[PDB]
């Protein structure tokens, strides 16, 4: 159908460049514009600019100096190059199709969106996580519910997936958004609440997947 | 009483012969004091603002028109043109109109 | 320049109810105003273009209104799939601007106040062997998002040595959970005996302290 498909995730050093591609299917690039919008973790939407239907480029006032936008109408692929990259550029970059719905007025909205491209900018290198068990020092013998978890510490870059007992235990599981540390490595916790009557007869194992470093770690969590 | 609007239609095209005269239209809508309108020509990724040209206002009923005069039309005028308006401290553009020479 | 300003920042509404989303432009933008919906981990989705028009396959409960500077997005029968973040966008101009977007409005489920279940997790033997100690505090299933975590190390309130994460609203009970991590060296960890996280929340009549004494585990 009518779709926009972007390139894979990128990991970059500061002062380097990144070129993101965005393939159009089902339609013509010479009829539509393409806008670039980036989003930082937990932040709002930030327009970078666009290349209209007639080939003219517009850039956000902050991005004009390091951003370039092209199009290859034969290959029907739009690009975005962001140069002299800084850590504060880490974000999910989206290409969105600009629909100039009005035939007399030069106005648009973005109807079809790309699936996003994660670009990480850091002086850090690819590092799989160390997985530590989270077990309480003590429980109260009268508590029906018990908590346990896994500290998925010092990995780079994002993301990591976490599951419990190969995906069978899903209820009461909380996987937390990762935090970026002062050291440049990411850290997250995944927790589960279980019946404390199960603690001696049921095993609790977190399955940590870190695709960028090709790391898979199962961590058994015991109650002391 | 209303917003300034530039009504060049999308896919507008005029096929003309060189040596003949031509007047390129930019339908301008206004309710306040006449807005400052200008013309440019598409050259790659930018619209090159045209300097020292013969232009005229042609007031009609609900609409008005800003015109670019080609006295005459040269072969080195083949391209896509556009008009822009700067009023409330921002640039508003119209759809691009193509000229075939 | 054209500045799009969204209000309120966040709106706590119960399902079934009516939502009134406000977008104001610094200067007139005619009807070149669009509204988008963004759900966690997904790309934004066009709702209303040309200030009032409905986009392709968009349900009729989403209605847009306004012209010039004042604009409204109204959801009349708030379904559970509607609890997302909404952004307005002007298609009016693109020359010399910081952003064509507004700051967004988060629409979240209003429910009864729920106190968190607070758990403390001491560092592991494995992590200590590497010369670092991370102490974790869990605040499980609470409402509203507003929670106050305090770290105390031998009754001495800590600052700048912890980071916190909060989950998205739960799809089944509309609660939030919160993780707070205290990081130290193995050396500083072994200088002190008591580790505690004091939690103040609306659903808590008095602040709750969970604790352990290092080694005594």
């Amino acid at each position: 159908q009518v779709q926009l498909v972007q390139s894979g995730a990128e990991v970059k050093k500061p002062g380097a460049s990144v070129k993101v591609s965005c393939k159009a299917s089902g339609f013509s690039l010479s009829s539509y514009g393409v806008s670039w919008v980036r989003q930082a973790p937990g932040q709002g939407l930030e327009w970078m600019g666009a290349i209209s239907y007639d080939g003219i480029t517009y850039y956000a006032s902050w991005a004009k100096s390091r951003v370039t936008m092209t199009r290859d109408t034969s290959t029907s692929t739009v690009y975005m190059e962001l140069s002299s990259l800084r850590s504060e550029d880490t974000a999910v970059y989206y290409c969105a199709r600009g629909d100039y719905y009005d035939d007399y007025v030069y106005v648009y909205a973005l109807d079809i969106w790309g699936q996003g491209t994660l670009v990480t900018v850091s002086s850090a290198s690819t590092k799989g996580p160390s997985v530590f068990p989270l077990a309480p020092c003590s429980r109260s013998t009268s508590e029906s519910t018990a908590a346990l978890g896994c500290l998925v510490k010092d990995y780079f870059p994002e993301p990591v997936t976490v599951s419990w007992n190969s995906g069978a235990l899903t209820s009461g599981v909380h996987t937390f958004p990762a935090v970026l540390q002062s050291s440049g490595l990411y850290s997250l916790s995944s927790v589960v609440t279980v019946p404390s009557s199960s603690l001696g007869t049921k095993t609790y194992t977190c399955n940590v997947d870190h695709k960028p470093s090709n790391t898979k770690v199962d961590k058994r969590v015991e109650s002391k | 009483s209303c917003d300034v609007q530039l009504y060049i239609k999308r896919q507008s095209e005029h096929s003309i012969l060189a040596g003949d005269p031509f007047e390129l239209e930019c339908p301008v809508k206004y309710c306040a004091n006449r807005p400052h309108v200008t013309w440019c020509k598409l050259n790659g990724t930018t619209c090159v603002k045209l300097e020292d040209r013969q232009t005229s206002w042609k007031e009609e009923k609900n609409i008005s028109f800003f015109i670019l005069h080609f006295e005459p039309v040269l072969p080195n005028d083949n391209g896509s043109y556009r008009c822009s308006a700067n009023f409330q401290s921002n640039l508003i553009e119209s759809h691009s109109t193509t000229l075939y020479v | 320049e054209i500045v799009l300003t969204q209000s309120p920042g966040t709106l706590s509404l119960s399902p079934g109810e009516r939502a009134t989303l406000s977008c104001q432009a610094s200067q007139s933008i005619s009807t070149a105003l669009a509204w988008y919906q963004q759900k966690p981990g997904q790309a934004p989705r066009l709702l209303i273009y040309a200030a009032s028009t409905l986009a392709s396959g968009i349900p009729d409960r989403f209605s847009g209104s306004g012209s010039g500077t004042d604009f409204t997005l109204t959801i009349s029968r708030l379904e559970p799939e509607d609890f997302a973040v909404y952004y307005c966008q002007q298609g009016y101009s693109s020359s010399n601007l910081d952003n064509v977007f507004g700051g967004g409005t988060k629409v979240e489920i209003k429910r009864t106040v729920a106190a968190p279940s607070v758990f403390i997790f001491p560092p592991s033997d494995e992590q200590l062997k590497s010369g670092t100690a991370s102490v974790v505090c869990l605040l499980n299933n609470f409402y509203p998002r507003e929670a106050k975590v305090q770290w105390k190390v031998d009754n001495a309130l800590q600052s700048g040595n912890s980071q916190e994460s909060v989950t998205e609203q739960d799809s089944k009970d509309s609660t939030y959970s919160l993780s707070s991590t205290l990081t130290l060296s193995k050396a500083d960890y072994e200088k002190h005996k008591v580790y505690a996280c004091e939690v103040t929340h609306q659903g808590l009549s008095s602040p709750v302290t969970k604790s352990f004494n290092r080694g005594e585990c």
